[PDB]
């Protein structure tokens, strides 16, 4: 659990530790002979300025790339996600080269909730239409049983027609 | 006819290298030759020599002039790796922020279809054409007529047996 | 081989290899910069010398030698350090999934998806029919009220007619008429019988 | 001067991965000191 | 007829030895090709060389046939370049699929979002909405029922006068008994 910035600084520091060691004073001397015979202290100063300005220059470079695009916050975010998720130990989902599969995978729930919303709505409307239609059927029963009574009393009044008939029959010689 | 009489070599580089090696023999042949023509005749001996080597050799069923060599320089690799990097960061950006914008569009059109579905609730189908009403101008007239006839036949039934009484009263003494 | 790191670059916004190349072309250029420094510094210091020159095309080739040594060791060290950089940093450990695609862990089959959207359109239209079905049922009932009230009105007229009949003497003219004819049938019968006697 | 290495292949021939491995300080010292002499 | 140098020799001795024999035969072909243009025996002093270093070419081909530099004619950067050139076209196709798949939902959202402004079949109660009786027919039925009522009423009120005439006639005839 080392912050990736610390591993970066350790890689730069060790890289320089092995460059200043590979760049030995003997290595800068046995080739720069011709100069080393005279003023063996001027050569030491030149090698010192060379190695110091080199290592400070490269450390300034990595310090400039850490502030390139807030790379410290990006690596801290990566450490966060690693610590936030280092519980699975299983290979995570890597995006398969099928865009429609991933897009349908993200779009699935927002379509499920729509399907079930319309389901509840259409079931409510279905029940309301059921009870309302039952009321319509009862109303039809009532209007028909009313028509039957209207016709019943109408014929009841048309019944005395025959009574008038044999009335006028016996009233004529 | 029967082809592939040429030596099958899976590499064009080795032929050029060993040919450049053995060129010093035909180059050494120019010693026993007049100096007036030795240079263009050694050029002609070289071109006809290695030309006779190439016309009678074939890489992989391919002629010397039509066969490519698998030797890639640094420029080709820089261009190809550049385009490759371009497509890696590009497809990465697509995978990252494309499902989010597509999700925005689909989540807009879903609640848009639900919103246009709610505004449909005023379906308002008129119906009820209906008919003309006949009130009670002659209804009360029919009731009064029934009153006149009712009381008229009541008084008729009251006064008729009195006429039967006068009738049977004159039938004896 | 040839790993594009399409997921490692999805989080960072650049391929790690390209970033390592920029770091390289930075470090190498810095090395040659300090070599220009030591070279021109030993050149300016060279003008002030007694004896003979021991310079200048001689003092430069030496810098080329030490530069070749530094390019060898620097190049190897940068290769190993870059392998370390691609191992411990700039790498998604495959143990971890980015929060950018959190929901794509559980796939959804395309048959269930096309089935689901088709069911969505079907239920949209189905609701659209149920709504106007409610409208038509409510309209037929509301209009049915009127015919029910009209039939009740005619029945009220018949009941009121039997009430106007119940008063004034004869409730229903069925037992009256059959009694009006009978008593009349006698009145004729006793009429003829009194016309044959009056002769 | 001005003579250098310029190609620097970006993605050519190198192995891959490491999980729980004794806190990677060891792998830091071990990735260095590999194969090279003066 | 330079191609005749190919079919000239040795099909059974593998391929490297045939390549060496091709080297010697090509050398002799160039040597014989240079002869037809000699101005100034000068011809006789030539073969003493041609045969000599042609034999040294024979021993040079026979010597380095064994070491390896000749048999290296017959046998990974190219592999990784191939895998890379396949990856780049696969990601090209996927990038196209992403662009089109995004524009599809963009213009779908704009189209549906700009579309709403600019009794059915298969109903649940479809049986009930189809068994609708004629109510206006019932109202007309009442309209004529009242007419039948009025005509029966007028028939009755006519029969009461048909009777009334006989009641007055009978009550007046029975009064004539005086």
């Amino acid at each position: 659990t080392i912050s990736r910035v610390k591993l970066l600084d350790t890689m730069v520091d060790t890289f320089l530790q092995k460059l200043v060691a590979a760049g030995s004073y003997q290595r800068f001397t046995d080739c720069y002979k011709c100069f080393y015979q005279l003023q063996p202290a001027m050569t030491q100063q030149i090698y010192d300025k060379f190695i110091a300005q080199l290592q400070t220059s490269i450390r300034e470079e990595i310090s400039d790339i850490k502030e390139e695009g807030n790379l410290e916050a990006v690596l801290n975010a990566l450490d966060k996600i690693v610590e936030e998720g280092k519980v699975r130990k299983e290979p995570a989902w890597r995006p398969s080269g099928i865009p429609e599969k991933d897009l349908h995978s993200v779009m699935a729930p927002y379509f499920l909730q729509q399907r079930d919303t319309l389901r509840r709505h259409v079931q409510k409307q279905e029940a309301e239409n059921q009870q309302l239609a039952d009321a319509v059927l009862a109303g039809r029963r009532q209007v028909e049983e009313l028509q039957l009574q209207v016709q019943a009393q109408q014929q009841a009044w048309q019944a005395l027609h025959r009574e008038q008939r044999e009335l006028v029959a016996v009233l004529r010689e | 006819p029967r082809e592939d009489f040429r030596v099958r070599c899976t590499s064009k580089r080795a032929v050029t290298e060993m040919l450049q090696l053995c060129g010093r023999f035909v180059q050494k042949l120019g010693d026993a030759l007049p100096e007036e023509i030795r240079e263009p005749a050694l050029r002609d001996a070289q071109w006809t020599f290695e030309s006779a080597v190439q016309e009678n050799i074939s890489i992989n069923g391919q002629a010397w002039q039509e066969a490519s060599d698998n030797c890639f320089m640094d420029s080709d690799i820089k261009v190809l790796e550049d385009q490759f990097d371009e497509i890696i960061v590009d497809i990465a950006t697509k995978r990252k922020q494309y499902p989010r914008k597509i999700l925005e569009c689909v989540i807009k059109t879903i609640k848009a279809k639900q919103e246009i579905l709610k505004q449909y609730h005023p379906v308002v189908h008129p119906l009820d054409l209906k008919y003309d009403p006949d009130p009670a101008p002659h209804m009360e007239n029919l009731k009064c007529r029934g009153e006149t006839v009712a009381k008229e036949i009541s008084e008729a039934m009251k006064s008729l047996p009195a006429l039967i009484e006068q009738g049977e009263g004159f039938s004896q003494v | 081989s040839v790993d594009p790191m399409t997921y490692e670059a999805q989080f960072f916004g650049f391929t790690p290899q390209t970033c390592m190349l920029r770091i390289y072309i930075a470090f190498q250029d810095y090395l040659f910069e300090v070599m220009q420094a030591v070279e021109q510094v030993i050149l300016k210091k060279l003008d002030g010398i007694p004896d003979c020159d021991i310079s200048p095309v001689q003092i430069r080739k030496c810098t080329e030698k030490f530069l070749c040594f530094m390019k060898g060791h620097f190049d190897n060290l940068f290769s190993k350090m870059e392998q370390l950089f691609l191992q411990l940093i700039l790498r998604i450990p495959s143990n971890i999934l980015l929060p950018e695609d959190k929901c794509k862990e559980t796939p959804y089959s395309e048959e269930d998806f096309q089935h689901l959207q088709k069911e969505i359109e079907q239920l949209q239209e189905k609701y659209k029919t149920e709504l106007c079905t409610k409208q038509a049922l409510l309209a037929e009932l509301e209009e049915q009220k009127i015919v029910q009230a009209k039939l009740k009105q005619t029945l009220t007229f018949f009941d009121e007619l039997h009430n106007v009949g119940r008063d004034h003497g004869t409730s229903d003219f069925r037992e009256s008429l059959v009694s009006l004819v009978q008593n009349s049938r006698k009145l004729q019968n006793i009429r003829d019988n009194v016309e044959k006697e009056s002769k | 001067l001005d003579h250098l290495k310029n190609g620097y292949r970006r993605r050519f021939c190198r192995p891959s991965r490491t999980e729980q491995g004794q806190n990677v300080l060891e792998i830091l010292q071990d990735c260095f000191e590999e194969k090279s002499l003066a | 007829g330079i191609t005749e140098l190919s079919r000239s020799i040795s099909v059974d001795l593998a391929e490297s030895k045939r390549l060496g024999c091709l080297l010697l035969s090509s050398f002799q072909f160039s040597i014989q090709k240079l002869e037809p243009f000699l101005r100034d025996f000068s011809l006789e002093s030539f073969r003493a060389k041609a045969s000599s270093l042609s034999e040294e070419l024979k021993h040079f081909a026979d010597g380095l046939e064994t070491d390896g530099t000749l048999q290296k004619c017959f046998e990974s950067l190219e592999a990784s370049v191939a895998e890379m050139k396949e990856y780049i076209t696969k990601f090209s196709l996927e990038r196209q699929t992403w662009d089109q798949l995004l524009l599809h939902y963009q213009q779908e959202a704009k189209e549906i979002l700009s579309r709403g402004s600019t009794t059915y079949l298969g109903s649940s109660q479809n049986e009930v909405l189809n068994t609708k009786p004629d109510y206006q027919k019932i109202l007309q039925n009442q309209s004529k029922v009242f007419d039948c009522m009025e005509l029966v009423m007028d028939e009755l009120q006519g029969s009461v006068k048909q009777l009334q005439a006989f009641m007055d006639e009978s009550t007046q005839c029975f009064q004539k008994v005086s």
